[PDB]
């Protein structure tokens, strides 16, 4: 199970006509390549030890290619803010996302395109790869535009072609990960007893942790999963119980690099 | 490899 | 017109433990416009070779960042993570809680 993306983002500044344009591509949600148009000569950069294989050739195409859509982002931009009438001089930003994700034998499950802008869905390729989905009126002009060119035919060429192909390439360049979370229970005596569940160490990211011997609905304190910047990640789920029935509640774990859900307490 | 975009928004 | 407010946490890599050497984690998510500017502080002073990934952001778009640094946990020493972005009307300072 694989995937390939780019995560694009052209932010508008002040005064400077030109946006500042950043482009990152990630393998298995894993960065490999990134541009920066604040860079002094901008070009792709390897972000990981197997790319530096790829050869001269390479990084000037896909150099070049950066550069396009630079310039892409630009005309976009530009329009966009005529589209909702944005004042001149402000910062506004363009997002884009593509790629595409493999199933266990190396084929195309799903094509991705997505649009946005201020950080909002503007447009996006459905899953048919062959129509779209605008959120506002602006994004449907769009959209009408794009569906009478036949823009989709271009995207699902890429989606179905060169993105498959070069994950591939860039597959056997690189057959699997996952680290399992090391788990506990701290006990936090509230005014009763809070009782802490922690996940540690643990990649992917995707987890989960709950109380139960009935599923425990809420007054769930839980964070958000973070990156113990080792390469792998943390999180944790609480709740308060009042003293001594500690010993009714149950934590567990559900995470794909576990043998089985980890059942916890103490 | 990097999508190159067709018409713009 | 349309900004999100960030979210910060502020951890450690290992466990704490008083006397022994670890990495302190400020992880700042959820913002948009991209633009930010983020401070670690040990007692207040800020701490200088601070490390900070490059600019990311999330399949919900909302942009995100880690910071990070070395630094020996002892019993009265506060670290702590102070942000500004334009989503606030000034910066937002979170101290490390060890047992979070």
């Amino acid at each position: 199970p694989h995937s390939m993306r780019y995560f694009e983002t052209a932010v508008s500044r002040p005064g400077l006509e030109e946006p500042r344009y950043i482009s990152v591509g990630y393998v298995d949600n894993k960065e490999f390549v990134r541009f920066d148009s604040d860079a002094e000569n901008p070009r792709y950069e390897p972000r990981a030890p197997w790319m530096e294989q790829e050869g001269p050739e390479y990084w000037e195409r896909e150099t070049q290619k950066a550069k396009g859509q630079e310039q892409w982002f630009r005309v976009s931009l530009r329009n966009l803010l005529g589209y909702y009438n944005q004042s001149a001089g402000g910062s506004h930003t363009l997002q884009q996302m593509s790629g595409c994700d493999l199933g266990s034998d190396w084929r195309l499950l799903r094509g991705y395109l997505q649009f946005a802008y201020e950080g909002r869905d503007y447009i996006a390729l459905n899953e048919d790869l062959k129509t779209w989905t605008a959120a506002d009126m602006a994004a449907q002009i769009t959209r009408r535009k794009w569906e009478q060119s036949g823009a989709a035919e271009h995207y699902k060429a890429y989606l179905e072609g060169e993105c498959v192909e070069w994950l591939h390439r860039y597959l056997k360049n690189g057959l699997l990960r996952t680290d399992s979370p090391k788990a506990h229970v701290t006990h936090h005596p509230r005014s009763e007893v809070t009782l802490r569940c922690w996940a540690l160490g643990f990649y992917p990211a995707d987890i989960t942790l709950t109380w139960q011997g009935e599923e425990l609905t809420q007054d769930m304190e839980l964070v958000e999963t973070r990156p113990a910047g080792d390469g792998t990640f943390q999180k944790w789920a609480s709740v308060v119980v009042p003293l001594g029935k500690e010993q009714n509640y149950t934590c567990r774990v559900y995470h794909e690099g576990l043998p089985e859900p980890l059942t916890l307490r103490w | 490899y990097q999508l190159e975009n067709y018409c713009g928004l | 017109m349309i900004q999100k407010t960030p979210q910060i946490q502020v951890y450690s890599r290992h466990p704490p433990e008083n006397g022994k050497p670890n990495i302190l984690n400020c992880y700042v998510t959820q913002f948009h416009p991209p633009h930010i500017e983020i401070q670690m502080l040990k007692n207040g002073k800020k701490i200088p070779k601070v490390e900070m990934s490059d600019m990311s952001f999330s399949k919900d778009w909302s942009f995100y960042i880690l910071a990070h640094t070395e630094f020996t946990p002892t019993e009265t020493d506060t670290y702590a993570c102070r942000v500004k972005h334009d989503s606030m009307a000034e910066p937002k300072t979170v101290y490390w809680d060890r047992d979070m």
